[PDB]
């Protein structure tokens, strides 16, 4: 209600508790459909055509409430009730039992609900259009909004949270028009999730096949060390939005066949002459249906935390995933073998749980994991942080006129920068004469055509450090 | 629901007898104690039951009641002691034991626990030793008889 | 950053008309340490386990201003095992004067005021300062 | 007390519908039982089947509680909306729920397990709402709930 | 302190008269009580006809900022004045009806005759009497007490009265939720007793409560005290030269009043630069007309901060 | 104001007949603490209680002049346990001479008198001082 009389006041409200953080450097952007999209007094949804792209800047969940809705009703839940009887039909004992067939391919708020939960600051939404009930995803809208994202500087991170329902020659095609747009700003890093088959129960071995028919996609070679690919997707705590009506009921009796009853929830609500015995019984079964999502969103927290916590230079890997119960395959150490060390260089990481640790991001190598100086993920985070804050501080000198005085002014400000760098322990070396190097000159790097012309070159070099991955060990017995 | 137990030094004395119920330095006192009641059995052994044996009570009994001031050199109380021990005359009283605390609703003090102690009659009666060198105070002390006490419900 | 801060700007919070202080001090948590042997043991030294708590007592000081007494009424509040018990809790600030890191102190009550000294040549101000008891203390930084 | 005598008898066979319906409008009895009077049988509200509100104790406990943290929040009222009064506010709540944890009433071994206590800008409130004079904090509490059935099981024991 | 006696009309006139030489004078604020029914006992709902009769009262539309109106009539702990042979006597038995003695008081004192037990009963009754006062010089008093405790920059609510046995009339949530917000702007601050503390002024809103600049009444009493300081600073400055040198003069003195206002927490900011600004030039803020025919223009500008009226709590259960 | 008090302009009341002295100490209030814990309190700290109070001495300073022999005069005032016993009021005053905080001692007496010290080199001034005994103290501010 509105407040007019100034005291306090007391209300009941059931929901998950908030969680907000401060980041610098991780700002990804998420692509996908919306429910409302309303911003001042514009409605960018107004019109089936000519729809408005265009990013926004969100800082928590409650602010992307604020704008684009929460969620729509799944229209696919199904619940069991199971009665042990006696010879006589005397009843002794009942119990419900919750499933959901056939998911909504528009999960954007569960995304967010879960990057927020695992650690994620500020980050860019934009819309390709509404939420609906049919389903349908399309190439062009998600190729729009990526063409969109193309405007806004501070993006770091691409994410598409509903790449997996689409097929395997637009999955890709999007790819590959990602780490286009990823070579060419020369900024940016893709996430990537591994298409699992839609199978209930997934069968032995899935992973296997599904390794192999992602390595054949018609992907850039020579783009592949602007991206990683993790699998498999998660189950999670979090609750589906449902409309009373629409659940569907089914009774079994002494462990016999189903059948369908004729009433739905609504027919068990005591308040239009129900049973509400069963109607909470009911309630308390679908409350425990676990939601399922694919990694990237929380692997782009965990950055986020990683950055904050350890710094930028080292591995984003060996860290646990927060609100999670389980991943949905189990992955062992003869099937990662073929994951991260393959002929092609295609690596896949891996989301393992280990025992009294719990789930863990086990891998941290690209998609160019034959590249003797490209393979690991936090070196090429580390060289676009370094490249981007040495735009950034070279900027203002543009305009300027081109003689020795300006070189020397550029060259100052970039060993002052690699030398706080160094000094933070992400460059390698005793001393900074040994860790990097910035040279300028006539004749040197420059020929006096690129100088009259307007054109200023520099060159410099970066010495950095690698991880070790395997840990070895021999057991013997000592004489006595 | 108690969450602070009460404090032990503020508390009263209270002579229901001859007129000493009305006498000031009657109530002041630097110390009492005595209080407190003992339960005297027997024991008995069963033949063939060697788990345990059986306790059976016998009789109560009670401690002295002792109390402490500085010396008071004309007392009526100690006319009544010293007519019970000269003379042979003894005439027992009630007394009343009480602590005390501060309550408000301002603030008042008022009894927080009240003991009745049935016919007392002396016992004792004694006063500290006079030493040249020491800087002390007379204390008079004064042991009392009596027959059973019971909190004020 | 790599920079740490400081120790001048600061604010308490406890109840009464004015919020600056002097000095704060006496912030401090403890446990004790029960140690063990057998005899068999291949080791000679004890074992140590952890025990129960112990909090410190919280001091405090002001300059004396007209018109003021609120440490006189607060101790003065007493009676024979009851008080008004507070709750104190002590910030740190930082340029935009925001909070930084809080100390969250249940249920303080005065045992002590100390008036100030008088000299004559003295030029110095009138100090009168105060120490707290109080159950247990936390910490909240972030 | 000063009691002689219920007007009817019930029996288990009629309390079965007087203590679960469908509709959850529960009924509780008032009981005699040979050597120890008459009882009250039953604590249970007229939200019988809601899996929160079945149990008058917890109804009681929410109320006394709420209130109680009404009473100790009101002084907070006119004064400038910062982060030194969401500071302080917040201070009392967690203040008195820990009394509250420590007398029994709150599931947990320990506070931080019993309840959980925030505000702040961005996590509970708005810009906007700053503009107007609100503010909102969060609260949640841990509680526990009775037993109701007890079933004995016999058997012979081989000699 | 005895308005309430007066009819509606005259009523409106002298509230009329007073906020408009307020608004003239440009360093006053009026405090203001509403009539209630003169009925004993009240009846029910009172409150709502009283504020109804004050809505419909003809008053200056633009000067509304400059006043306040508090409700109900305060009863205190005072005595009565009276003469002893003044004081009607009546008497009944068994609950019957009540009949007029052929006595007053003077006819019980003993001095003259009477029955003194009765003399000294009637007495005791006499002095129970409570006393029923408006509640504006317990206001007035509240604001003096509030400005050396807080600061004037805070709201004059909150607060305790003294001397103050019971507000005449009960005030509930649903009947103050039109008391403080209205289509009219006229709001109406309430005395409210709240149990363990006693009687408290509860709302700190003007009679322009629609207002987004004017609303509170800690924002136009720090105004108007910072005013009237830099007024009297200014004034030994009349007289002098037209000239650059007193315009730095009286800059300089106006930015070190308002330094010494920030630092005492008054205006909001970190650094003296973001709370207020003072401007003086020619072709600035003055045109040479003004400057030859003598006067100085100054533009000042402060930032001040508002309170928060309404705080809300969610409670829900935490997962085992 | 936003400016404190010093400390170098006050008065002593206290039956003589000069009213300078050159220091004042022993002004402070102190209350006992009390600790309890029953067995199963989820808390492992002891819980705190007030108890009794507790006054110190009063010690003040003077210097020496010709015809002036009141400090041996009271405490030679002693008898066996008897001694004459005096109401002392010590004030802090402003710059119109008026005063400012009131500190009220009831019942005081003297305990112990120490005189100067002898030498010859010194060039300072013969000291005298007092130590006074008192139950209860008093503090007025305003």
């Amino acid at each position: 209600s509105t407040y007019k009389t100034p005291g306090v006041y007391i209300e009941e409200i059931s929901k998950f508790p908030p969680s907000i953080a401060q980041v610098e450097t991780a700002i990804p952007a998420f692509i996908g459909y919306t429910q409302i999209a309303k911003v001042g007094v514009e409605n960018f949804h107004t019109d089936a055509d000519n729809l408005i792209l265009r990013p926004v800047r969100i800082t928590s969940l409650l602010e992307y409430e604020q704008f684009f809705g929460k969620a729509i009703n799944e229209t696919t839940i199904q619940v069991v009730i199971q009665d042990t009887t006696d010879s006589r039909g005397n009843l002794t004992e009942r119990k419900a039992s919750a499933r959901i067939t056939s998911p909504s391919p528009h999960n954007l708020y569960y995304s967010m609900q879960a990057y927020f939960a695992n650690g994620g600051g500020p980050c860019y939404i934009v819309s390709v259009g509404p939420m609906s009930n049919t389903g349908t995803i399309q190439l062009e809208a998600l190729q729009n909004g990526l063409a969109e994202v193309a405007k806004e500087d501070e993006v770091t991170l691409l994410v598409f949270p509903e790449s997996q329902s689409l097929s395997d020659e637009n999955y890709a095609a999007l790819m590959s028009a990602a780490l286009e747009q990823c070579a060419n700003l020369q900024d940016r890093f893709t996430v990537m999730d591994l298409k699992l088959p839609a199978t209930r129960p997934i069968p032995a071995n899935a992973i296997v096949g599904a390794s192999n028919a992602f390595r054949d996609l018609s992907l850039p070679q020579d783009n592949l060390k602007y991206g990683a690919c993790y699998a498999p997707d998660i189950e999670t705590i979090f609750n589906y939005f449902y409309q009373e009506d629409a659940v569907t009921i089914f009774r079994s009796v002494n462990g016999g066949a189903e059948e369908q009853d004729t009433l739905t929830m609504a027919g068990y609500n005591p308040a239009n002459g129900g049973d509400g015995i069963q109607y909470a019984l009911i309630e308390s079964a679908i409350d425990q249906l676990p939601l399922i999502l694919p990694p990237s969103p929380l692997v782009v927290g965990q950055y986020a935390r990683t950055d904050n916590t350890r710094g930028v230079w080292k591995a984003p890997a060996n860290v646990a995933l927060s609100s999670v119960i389980k991943p949905v395959l189990k992955i062992t150490n003869e099937q990662q073998n073929n994951l991260n060390v393959h002929p092609t260089g295609k690596s896949i990481n891996a989301i393992r749980a280990f025992t009294g640790k719990g789930t863990l991001i086990w891998g941290a190598r690209t998609l160019a994991g034959n590249d003797n100086e490209w393979r690991y993920v936090s070196v090429r985070r580390f060289f676009n942080m370094a490249e981007e804050s040495i735009k950034k501080g070279s900027e203002p000198f543009v305009f300027e006129p081109n003689d020795a005085n300006t070189w020397t002014k550029v060259k100052a400000m970039i060993e002052n920068f690699l030398t706080l760098q160094w000094r933070a322990g992400a460059l390698a070396g005793a001393k900074p004469e040994q860790a990097f190097y910035v040279k300028i000159g006539l004749n040197e790097t420059m020929t006096a055509l690129d100088i009259l012309e307007g054109r200023m070159i520099v060159e410099i070099g970066m010495a950095v450090v690698r991880p070790a991955e395997f840990i070895i060990l021999k057991f013997s017995h000592k004489m006595q | 629901i108690r969450t602070y137990p009460p404090v032990s030094f503020f508390f009263e004395v209270v002579f229901q007898g001859e007129n000493l119920d009305k006498d000031v330095v009657e109530t002041r006192f630097q110390s009492v104690t005595g209080l407190s009641v003992d339960m005297q059995t027997e024991t008995l052994k069963e033949g063939g039951e060697n788990r345990f044996e059986h306790i059976l009570p016998v009789r109560t009994k009670y401690d002295p009641l002792v109390l402490k001031r500085g010396l008071v050199n004309d007392s009526q109380m100690v006319k009544w002691c010293m007519d019970a021990i000269l003379n042979f005359d003894i005439r027992p009283m009630n007394l009343l034991v009480r602590l005390l605390h501060i309550e408000r609703s301002s603030s008042t003090i008022a009894p927080l626990m009240t003991w009745k102690v049935i016919n007392a009659w002396p016992k004792k009666w004694s006063v500290s030793e006079f030493n040249a060198e020491q800087n002390s105070i007379a204390v008079e002390s004064l042991e009392l008889n009596y027959s059973y006490f019971e909190t004020l419900k | 950053a790599e920079y740490p801060l400081p120790k001048f700007h600061f604010q308490v919070d406890w109840g009464g008309s004015r919020l600056g202080f002097t000095e704060v001090s006496g912030l401090d948590v403890e446990t004790e340490v029960i140690e063990y042997r057998e005899g068999n043991l291949p080791q000679y030294h004890k074992l140590k386990m952890p025990g129960m708590q112990k909090f410190s007592n919280i001091t405090m000081k002001r300059g004396t201003f007209q018109g003021d007494n609120d440490f006189y009424k607060w101790w003065n509040t007493v009676a024979l095992n009851t008080i008004e018990r507070r709750d104190l809790t002590i910030s740190l600030l930082n340029e935009k004067h925001e909070p930084v890191v809080v100390w969250k102190v249940n249920r303080a009550w005065p045992t002590k005021v100390q008036s100030t000294d008088l000299k004559g040549d003295g030029n110095e101000v009138a100090i009168e300062s105060i120490e707290v008891a109080h159950e247990g203390l936390t910490i909240q930084n972030g």
